RNA sequence: UCUCUC
RNA sequence: UCUCUC
RNA sequence: UCUCUC
RNA sequence: UCUCUC
RNA sequence: UCUCUC
RNA sequence: UCUCUC
RNA sequence: UCUCUC
RNA sequence: UCUCUC
RNA sequence: UCUCUC
RNA sequence: UCUCUC
């Protein structure tokens, strides 16, 4: 099922930036 | 900072004045529409007033609607749902103002000045809560993209004739969209990219590949995008590119502009209040929109069998553009845990035409937040073969542990000069997962 | 040198008399406060009269609040915070004089003169002060130019009413970054260079961009520059060109002056103990600030937990302007090794408002050096798409390892005619990396 | 990281004028 | 042709006056060297007349060993094998000549003119020799490349001091070789491409990348080899792009200029026999050389056991640069078949230091032509991922059966106006295979 | 074994320019 | 050859003063560690004092050794065993060198200059020794790979920091066991190929798998390998396809470099006996390598109960590269047969800590050539399913009949020039069999 | 027993390049 | 054919 | 600053 | 198909 | 001031 | 598409 | 994952 | 009459 | 190529 | 003057 | 690397 894979860091803090790193890089 | 101080209070002197315009002009419609102070704070109100007003300026739409009338709608008549309590229940009541009388009052609220950008100003908060409220999977599906690269779509909803703020919101998604659009529109018909037409067309696609160039972060983005650009008729190799560099974003994420764009009812309680936002000035950054949202009272429509806290956490995100943003810096902001839109038992704010207002009521919207932050417009640590190797190499090197906005923390609503900021430390963390 | 000796005595007799100027304001400023000859000497002290002053005579500031008056700010008193020591603990007064006071008094101290020089002068150290603290990565970035140029920033935060001074003693990056301004502007609304207001934006175009041709060094900078310029409504390429332009000003070094402004609280000290700089002379290259800092006391407030030595490097680089130097010549004329930005125990010398002037002590700064050498004006070495391709060819020519000022060495404070150099035997390099 | 990546020679003395040149030239 | 007869004939004058030039120092040298009629028709000793002349002008080769004196050998004097016929047989001596004599003989003929155009005009003819007498595929595998890829290696032994008729007469494989050796050395040493020698190699790669992407036919190869140039430091991805460039121009052929340039023996009879080229005129390409040869006898050295008529065909194919040419259109010009070269009992015209000079005999050249045809500087009938695909598709597209030049054929000698062409009728085809 | 396996046509003289295609498109 | 002839004597220069500075190296180490003719000339201690040399230079081995002091051993010192003949018997005694010491006597001994060039051949040569002396198959099964492909094996032992050089000369094998070494390590760790350290390693993976693409002769091999390359994490088939390719490098054999690389004491006796190798040339395929060898005495420590004659044949061998050599061509050119490792009657060159050094005696080496020849850098006639069948089809057509070379001999040590070549007539034929 | 099986070329003089087929082409 | 390189 | 053909 | 142009 | 078809 | 104007 | 944007 | 290294 | 002449 | 999370 | 200068 689809859905949202990464984040777009909207607030200035200190932050790790998730992301789904096995299926995006799936893609290649 | 240096002497760029000056430049800065410029900037937040004429934010300030569009704000007071847009206040004072809400103020002026309220009083035209014969609305009580509840009603005036209503947020479907205010979205139909500024439903209004976005129509009544908007020139091509208007200029073809009046070459070609509508079945039953004359093209200078605007208006939308107005919802007035009477008795105890609400009732949706169509209004009618003509479109001179609309822009005619837009104007003298801001001292005789067309101020497009409180026009902007007014579309970003709509975007912001379309974004918020709405995926658009099947805008995704129809042009190739991947549904799921959905935290790319900031600002999609966006008209054409937003100015440079509309640019400057917008994500690389919808830019990728766009180009892709005008790609699949020249694979169609050939005569496109040719003639007068040509020119305009070629014109347009050169701008918005620049601004996207503008966007990335890292040179390899940049450098794909400007082959990406420079071919004449494009076609399925320059989708594909486009395609692959809207992947890439994903990891190495792209500088997008957030600001806080308050719906009109808010800005026209702060007016009636007395605030004077040309004299203390205003920055849709700072804490300037957090600190009126704590003083704020909003009131919204909940249809039956629906929680107000969710519908308020939708409108405090669509306030503060945090759809796409991390839930865990979410729930840390506003002191109250942020549930995903899977889990959220609430529909669209706007309420259809094809409703019944008689088992509907109003909640107060909880639009505080514990702490307050400063937006960015920052990406993370980003730290034709070739390209996209590189590319590739870049994403791989990369990690979802790397710490970004190192040293910049979350400060409290006292700390108004940003003094001591809390780096916070740290469940779910996808709002549209 | 030849017979232009005189012209070259001239000049130092005038430098004198504005140095002189600046100090016996000083002096008569320090007995209208009633402060004593250590809180006198305090940096906090001397930058908070500069900024009196400076805030005094600024035309356009003052008109402009007079039209508009401030919150609570009457706009024709200027002030700001004076430290003063009682029972051998500081505290902390916000001071308020009439700015037809401060003008006054800065008339009377240069004989009835306006002397604007001096004002130059005192911002030229503000500015020197604020590039050696704090980077503007933020204005870098929002103009959308890459934040590894802050060695081209030099005097960046300098306000544009300072005269030919502030527009040689700025960098290449701070013109590029008000050029990019300008465009972007241009860009936002296109009635700009259009009008009566037109004509004015062209001519201050034209004049920045005819100072920052005359600020490069090689032909091929030079023209595209020229090529820059020539562009009636500039655009996305004008703005990619001066970027490229700013790029390679980081091999290709543009001519940039290094004067030594020194805080008034010296020049004060002078003229209270006899120096006639207007029969001396002065010259802000030479030896005669390195010789006034030898002589020199100056204290600062240190805060909790703060490294007195670093707050001296950092008031030294100041001075000297110092601040994108590199660090092995630095390390080699203080005769201390210098500590880069990232490893300095210190915040900036000017002391906020939210601070408790209760855990704050004072400091004498060490602004003694081993050596002495001469500030230079020049770069180093330095021996559409033709252009861009030719600079590109000159900058892979180049190598970090070509020796520059061949010959030229540094000085010993008993040398004062320089008559004999020592040249360095060449650890970290860069001071804000 | 980003950080300074050249050198602007205020002094007049014999130096080699440093910067980074692979991430300079990495530009083009 | 249109009114750039007077062009066309000023070319002609001018070409003229240097095989005049040419013609005379031959004559002059013979006169100085002592030879009778007989060892001045000798083309070895005419090839070694030419070697000392290009030696002489060799101005890089003879600062460095001015600089770099060699083993017993003084870098101020030139010379090579001299060839007399004394009682019947052969034999060999070394001579020596100073090359400010050498200069002063070539100056001196040319009416005080250095005229390159000249020297050019003798390393053309060098070169078109080895390339008619020898491979070099170990050149090719040392640098990569295919050796199959032999007949786009025309003008590969001419050194760079050659001016634009040097480039125009190399082919395309020989700037393939060029572009990959500077490739190589780049990946090799990665200082290369920076500082003052970076400015340099980056010109000269920016050039000769140039004149190579002139040199194509098809838009397709035009542009990836612009983008090929495009890269600031190119890598594998462009050396392998460069390689598919080379073997796309197999099928796909490049405009390589052809050129008679005939041994110095001939003009120095010619000017003997009392021809002025000046007034008559000259041309490459026409039927100048062909009208020449047929009047011109040329003798040359026979090594035991090999066959005159190999000798003569090898030599009249160097002549008219037919190396690479299709045998059949070659065989029916001359009238005699051509063999190829793994069929010829012959090697090379240069006798070696290592031989017996007393079992060598001396054939008469048959340098005639039963027909003559203008030479061409065309290709034929030629009618990053996406430009590969299109090539790839362009090459699959033809076939070897296509006719190229429709209408042009073969002239005879008696048609000195190219009035009546003759089609051929039409076997081995390669002669390196 | 290797050897020549296209033409360069140095006269202007209507030709078909053979070349060895089977050999020459196998390299893709 | 053609005018590529200066090309290939600057290249003879440049090794040639590599050589020189190889040997005058020695010269002055041998003079700082006072040994005699006789020691000077002893083959293990120019081996130790090459592995001194390389030891000094390996930044990465040296940093970490500082960071992580070893057992003992001060992470700034070098050295090795050094064999002294005293009074008829020899000894051995462990000498220690300051490495900045090492450093400094090697550029000293360059001009000044780094020189890694040098240090590479060093490196090859001990890399042919360490093929020539033992097998890897330990390292073989290791990775998975057969223990009867140690042909392909050619220098397994360099370290990754020799240039060029050593990517030139290692064989098809070892790069098969870098790639998998590579794939096992990506398989156990999935983080492997992500993050930062993915790019590196990604752009690791590609550089080699491009150089193991280049180092293939038939396309079939060419296109398989590029398809390895092509998967962004590969995994068992892709280590499965790259044991297929390096199965069938041993019929479709690779192109792989052979160089002449001698030890330092031959350099250094050369350099004493006042050969100037920078003027005269060199080359590591040609005659000069071979000539050298006839004119030099090498002395080297026998264990008891070995035979002279065969260390000095494996010696020669490593000397030549000749370990996977037929052995009948090796016989033929060195005239004196060559017996296979197995019955071979001796360990390896370097001694063993633990070795009584008074049974041992010292034996001069054997290292003439009756016969030259040229080094090649060629495999030999070699005229994803698909191309796995493709390439069975091509094995299955070879047979190990075939004549590669056709008309290439060998020469006599007169012969120089190469002019008269001796074909040979032709037993065992494999060394490691 | 295992072995060496194959021959690399280091000399350019004319050979026949010997391998063992049976054993080599026994693996397919 | 893994006498060490997981 | 180690060592070992399989 | 690299008999020398690293 | 050299030489060699593959 | 250079049958001549380097 | 295209519930509409050919 | 403000403030902040990145 | 600005070691001082703003 | 419309509407809809996937 | 944009903690504010649209
Ligand atoms: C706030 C700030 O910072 C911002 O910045 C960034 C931005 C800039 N700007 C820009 O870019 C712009 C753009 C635009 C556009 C255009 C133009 C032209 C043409 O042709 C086209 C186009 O398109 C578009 C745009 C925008 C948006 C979109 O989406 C698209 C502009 C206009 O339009 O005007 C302006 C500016
Ligand atoms: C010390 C000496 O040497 C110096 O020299 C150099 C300098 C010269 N000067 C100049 O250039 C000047 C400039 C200016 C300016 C202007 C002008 C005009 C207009 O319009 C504009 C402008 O702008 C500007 C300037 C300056 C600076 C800046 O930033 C900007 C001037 C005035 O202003 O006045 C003067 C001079
Ligand atoms: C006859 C006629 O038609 C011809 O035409 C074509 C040709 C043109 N020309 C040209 O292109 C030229 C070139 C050259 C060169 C160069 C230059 C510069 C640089 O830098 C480099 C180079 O390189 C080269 C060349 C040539 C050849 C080769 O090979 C390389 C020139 C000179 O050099 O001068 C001239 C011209
Ligand atoms: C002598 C001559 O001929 C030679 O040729 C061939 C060779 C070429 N070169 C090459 O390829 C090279 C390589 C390399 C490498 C690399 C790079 C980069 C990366 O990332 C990695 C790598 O790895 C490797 C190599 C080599 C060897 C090995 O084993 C591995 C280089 C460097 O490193 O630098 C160079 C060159």
């Amino acid at each position: 099922s689809s859905g949202q894979i990464s984040i777009q860091p909207t607030f200035s803090v200190q932050r790790n930036l998730p992301f789904d790193r096995p299926t995006i890089m799936a893609a290649f | 900072t240096d002497g760029e101080r000056q430049n800065a209070t410029e900037i937040r002197a004429s934010v300030g004045k569009m704000i007071d315009g847009i206040g004072r002009f809400y103020i002026q419609m309220c009083t035209e529409l014969k609305l009580s102070d509840y009603e005036g704070r209503l947020i479907q109100n205010s979205l139909t007033i500024e439903r209004m007003v976005l129509s009544a300026f908007d020139e091509r739409r208007n200029k073809y609607l009046e070459e070609h009338p509508s079945a039953g709608k004359d093209p200078k008549k605007t208006g939308g749902p107005i919802y007035r309590r009477v008795d105890g229940k609400w009732r949706r009541e169509l209004i009618l103002y003509d479109k001179e009388e609309i822009r005619r009052i837009w104007r003298q609220a801001n001292n005789g000045d067309d101020a497009t950008a409180g026009l902007t100003h007014m579309m970003i908060w709509h975007s912001n809560l379309n974004d918020a409220t709405y995926q658009r999977t099947r805008a995704l599906v129809r042009t190739g993209m991947d549904p799921r690269m959905c935290s790319l779509m900031q600002g999609s909803t966006l008209p054409r004739r937003s100015g440079a703020a509309g640019a400057a919101v917008k994500g690389v998604g919808t830019m990728v969209m766009e180009l892709i659009r005008m790609i699949k529109r020249g694979i169609n018909d050939r005569n496109f990219w040719r003639g007068e037409n040509g020119r305009r067309t070629r014109i347009a696609y050169e701008r918005m590949c620049n601004i996207l160039k503008g966007k990335f972060q890292t040179a390899a983005q940049r450098t794909m995008v400007d082959q990406v650009r420079e071919s004449r008729n494009p076609g399925n190799a320059e989708f594909e590119d486009l395609i692959f560099l809207a992947r890439s974003a994903l990891i190495l994420r792209g500088s997008v502009a957030h600001k806080s764009c308050l719906p009109a009812c808010v800005y026209g309680s702060a007016v009636a209040s007395g605030y004077d936002f040309e004299r203390e000035g205003y920055s849709l950054v700072g804490i300037d929109p957090f600190r009126l949202l704590q003083n704020s009272q909003v009131y919204s429509l909940i249809r039956p069998n629906e929680n107000p806290a969710h519908k308020s956490q939708l409108v405090w995100m669509a306030c503060h553009s945090a759809a796409f943003e991390d839930l865990r810096v979410s729930s840390f902001i506003r002191g109250t845990k942020v549930v995903p839109r899977g889990k959220l038992s609430t529909r669209g704010v706007q309420i259809a035409s094809n409703e019944n207002m008689e088992t509907m009521e109003s909640s107060t919207l909880e639009l505080r937040s514990r702490y307050w932050a400063i937006r960015t417009r920052s990406g993370g640590n980003t730290n034709t073969s070739d390209m996209r190797t590189e590319i590739i190499r870049l994403m791989e090197s990369a990690r979802p542990e790397d710490v970004s906005f190192q040293g910049r923390g979350v400060f409290e609503l006292s700390d108004e000069k940003a003094t001591s900021p809390i780096v916070p430390s740290f469940e779910g963390s996808y709002f549209f997962g």
